[PDB]
C-alpha cells in the first residue's frame, strides 16, 4: 500500500552528481593510464559488475587506489563515469569503440548493448 | 505521488 | 548530444538498497530513541538536508555514530530510511503524524508536502 | 535509451 515519488531516484542521483563535482565523501581514486578520477565506491558497484566485485571483495573492499588495466582509455572510462552519475552517455563516433571497450571491461551490460546496436546501424 |  | 538511460536512476537505487539490505560499506549507524539503522551517509545527504549539513561539517563527516533527537520515533525514521533507498513511503493513518515530524526534522521536503496533503484531505 |  506504498505510495511512489517518481523524481526521487533522479533526485538522489543528481545529488550524488553534486557530491561528486564538490569532491564531497569520494572514498576511492581510480587510475587510467596515470589520469585519475575520484569517486564514491557504492556508486561505482550500483553501475559496474566489475567495482562490484572488486568492492565486495574482503581485500579490495579496503583500498583508496584501484589501478585499471593499461588498455583502458582515459577518455572512455570519463564518458562512463559521467554517465554512471546522470544516466547521460556521450557516444560519438569517435569514442564508441573506446567507450564499447571500457564498459565490455568494466561490465556495464545496457551501455554495451547500446554501442553494438549504434555500431550495427553504421555498417 | 503515484500509486506504483 | 548524449543519448539517456531512463532506468538508470532507478536501477542505481535498487543496488544502493541490495548493498544496505547486505550491509556492504554502510559507514554510519544512525541511533533514534535506543534502535540502531545503519546506512550510506552519501545516501542519506542525498535525500535529507539535515543528513547533508551534518555530513558536510568538518568534524561530523568522520563521525561513525549520529544520535537524533529523542522525540524522533524509531518507527517513522525507519520508513523514511526505507524511502530514501526505494522511493517508496508507507504511509498510513497510524504513521502519518510521525512520518511527517520525522521528515520536518530531516529536511525531506518532498515528504512533508505529501504528508501535509493527506492530512488535509482527512480533515 | 532516449534523447533527453
Ligand atoms: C547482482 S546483485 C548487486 N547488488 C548490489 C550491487 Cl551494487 C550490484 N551491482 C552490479 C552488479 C552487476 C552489474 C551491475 C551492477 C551493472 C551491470 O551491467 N552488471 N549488484
Ligand atoms: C542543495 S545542494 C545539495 N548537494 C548535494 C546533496 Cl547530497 C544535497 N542534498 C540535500 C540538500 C537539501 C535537501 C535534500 C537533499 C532533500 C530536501 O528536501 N532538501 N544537496
Ligand atoms: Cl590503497
Ligand atoms: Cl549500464
Ligand atoms: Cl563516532
Ligand atoms: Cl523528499
Amino acid at each position: 500500500s506504498c505510495i511512489q515519488f517518481t523524481r526521487h531516484a533522479s533526485d538522489v542521483l543528481l545529488n550524488l552528481n553534486r557530491l561528486r563535482s564538490r569532491d564531497i565523501l569520494t572514498d576511492v581514486v581510480i587510475v587510467v593510464s596515470r589520469e585519475q578520477f575520484r569517486a564514491h565506491k557504492t556508486v561505482l558497484m550500483a553501475c559496474s559488475g566489475l567495482f562490484y566485485s572488486i568492492f565486495t571483495d574482503q581485500l579490495k573492499c579496503n583500498l583508496s587506489v584501484i589501478n585499471l588495466d593499461p588498455e583502458i582509455n582515459p577518455e572512455g572510462f570519463c564518458i562512463l563515469l559521467d554517465f554512471m552519475y546522470t544516466s547521460r552517455l556521450n557516444l560519438r563516433e569517435g569514442n564508441i569503440m573506446a567507450v564499447m571497450a571500457t564498459a565490455m571491461y568494466l561490465q556495464m551490460e545496457h551501455v554495451v548493448d547500446t554501442c553494438r546496436k549504434f555500431i550495427k546501424a553504421s555498417e | 505521488w503515484v500509486i506504483p
